[PDB]
């Protein structure tokens, strides 16, 4: 699965 | 016999760990009200504390010396599986040891023993998550040696997933080398080997830890009435 919002907080 | 690259790391984890850790509990206001006495009365608001430690989390992992370095899978590897164990570890920073509660400031937000069991959690983790709690804060540590094993507790090359586990390794290493230098620092031996071997064994206790949450977090998520009231970067972050 694909994780938006972690990588949005990994900038 | 700090070398200039050691005491910059170690000022690094420092500033990062003061810029994701906020002891005036201040924004916990605006979590969902905590419920002491459907019968998951904490739910709401636990899961509003995990789903606030974990963006902190990601914040003081940003900032851990050569964390940039790994490809944006590994970040995400490393932090889905180390979560937990952050937070655990940092909430030892607000655990007393008179009625064994996390301690946050008001009567609020003071979290024991139930509170946590009215969140979904089963005994099999609450008291060997109290033994932790106690066994760490009585080893006293120096915020420097706070941080330091929160960082090695996230730079851990044994976790599944992770694709450039060399350099993983490689990073974790530094970090293992500035820590073990610090405790020579400020403890002669042999007491400095044992403070060091009781904080690996620590990192270990982490993984039986983690193993018992993530057994209990799948029972629970898995009632979508359960599910309902937590957060999405709680079902992003632990659903796995
Ligand atoms: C919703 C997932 C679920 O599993 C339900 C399905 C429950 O999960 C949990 C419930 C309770 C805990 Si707790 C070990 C008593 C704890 C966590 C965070 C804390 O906050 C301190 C600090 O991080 C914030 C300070 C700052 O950064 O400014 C503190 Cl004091 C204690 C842990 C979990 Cl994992």
């Amino acid at each position: 699965k694909n994780h938006p919002m972690l990588m949005n907080l990994l900038k | 016999k700090l070398s200039e690259e050691q005491q910059h790391i170690i000022a690094i984890l420092l500033d990062a760990h003061h810029k994701t850790y906020d002891p005036t509990y201040a924004d916990f206001r605006d979590f969902r009200p905590p419920v002491r006495m459907s019968p998951l009365s904490m739910l709401p608001h636990l899961a509003d504390l995990v789903s606030y430690s974990i963006q902190k989390v990601i914040g003081f992992a940003k900032m851990i010396p050569g964390f940039r370095d790994l490809t944006s899978d590994d970040q995400i590897v490393l932090l889905k599986s180390s979560a937990i164990e952050v937070i655990m570890l940092r909430s030892n920073q607000s655990f007393t040891m008179d009625d064994m509660s996390w301690d946050c400031g008001s009567q609020d937000y003071k979290y024991d023993v139930t509170d946590v069991s009215k969140a979904g959690h089963t005994l099999e983790l609450i008291e060997p998550l109290i033994k932790f709690q106690v066994g760490l804060k009585k080893l006293n540590l120096h915020e420097e040696e706070h941080v330091l094993l929160m960082a090695i507790c996230i730079v851990s090359p044994d976790r599944p997933g992770v694709q450039d586990a060399k350099l993983v390794e490689a990073i974790q290493d530094r970090l293992s080398n500035t820590l073990q230098t610090y405790i020579r620092c400020r403890h002669p031996p042999p007491g400095s080997h044992q403070l060091y071997a009781k904080m690996i064994q620590k990192l270990a206790d982490l993984r039986s830890l983690n193993e018992e949450h993530s057994k209990q977090y799948r029972s629970l998520s898995f009632q979508p009435e359960n599910s309902m009231k937590l957060t999405p970067l709680v079902l992003e972050v632990f659903g796995n």
